[PDB]
């Protein structure tokens, strides 16, 4: 059982990385990647990558870096997710507005731009002095 | 010339201003050393793009 | 935008992008190479 290190990185950082026996991803058109596969670059699909170690990753967009000793899965969005894809959307959901809910970001600065203009209200200098 | 209790109003005003200021400096210093965290976390993806974008002859 | 060198010292830049740096899938790298740059920016 020779192994091929497999990595999955996103714009938010590594997701899944460990040595397995094979990676099977669905390229646009299946492709089994086995240790010793030649250098090949191919665009993924919105599908899941099955990493088979004992036996049995959700990816949205991105390529495949196939190196004889390693497999890199670039993904715009990837979440260890079930068979179903209509989850990575679920995560793309519960994260969406829960990032908009970050008004606090805005609102503290308001309260700050507030204080800064209330200590300046007393015209912290009246004709100097 | 001028006041006294009008000179206190200015001090304290300035003080509470420095407070609010230095607050945010530290606060925005806390948001530099989280820029790496999402800067790092993007280091790999970039590497493994130009490595792909090696460019066919 | 503005770049970053060592804590607070910085400078404004124009790095450019949308020019000069299956098989032949550019339809997938063109996009994922802009999404990538606009982000890093």
């Amino acid at each position: 059982m020779k192994t091929i290190h497999v990595s999955v990185v996103t714009p938010d950082g590594p997701v899944y990385e460990d040595d397995v026996e094979m990676v099977s991803v669905k390229a646009k058109s299946e492709l089994g990647i086995l240790p010793g596969h030649i250098p090949l670059v191919a665009p993924l699909e919105i599908s899941a990558a099955r990493l088979k170690k004992g036996g049995k990753i959700a990816v949205s967009g991105g390529f495949l870096e196939v190196r004889p000793d390693k497999v890199t899965i670039l993904a715009q969005a990837a979440e260890r997710a079930e068979d179903i894809d209509v989850l990575r959307a679920k995560a793309a959901k519960e994260r969406a507005e829960r990032r908009l809910q970050s008004q606090q970001d805005d609102i503290d600065f308001k309260r700050a731009e507030l204080a800064l203009k209330r200590a300046m209200n007393r015209l912290s200098v009246a004709e100097m002095k | 010339m001028a006041s006294l209790r009008d000179i206190k109003t200015r001090i304290n005003a300035t003080k509470k201003t420095s407070q609010i200021t230095k607050a945010m400096e530290m606060v925005s210093t806390s948001k530099l050393n989280r820029a790496e965290q999402n800067a790092k976390s993007f280091v790999p993806y970039m590497e493994k793009i130009q490595e792909v974008v090696a460019n066919v002859a | 935008y503005n770049h970053y060198v060592s804590a607070i010292q910085q400078e404004v830049t124009e790095r450019k992008l949308l020019p000069l740096t299956q098989e032949e899938i550019l339809d997938v790298l063109l996009p994922q190479y802009a999404e990538s740059l606009i982000y890093g920016a």
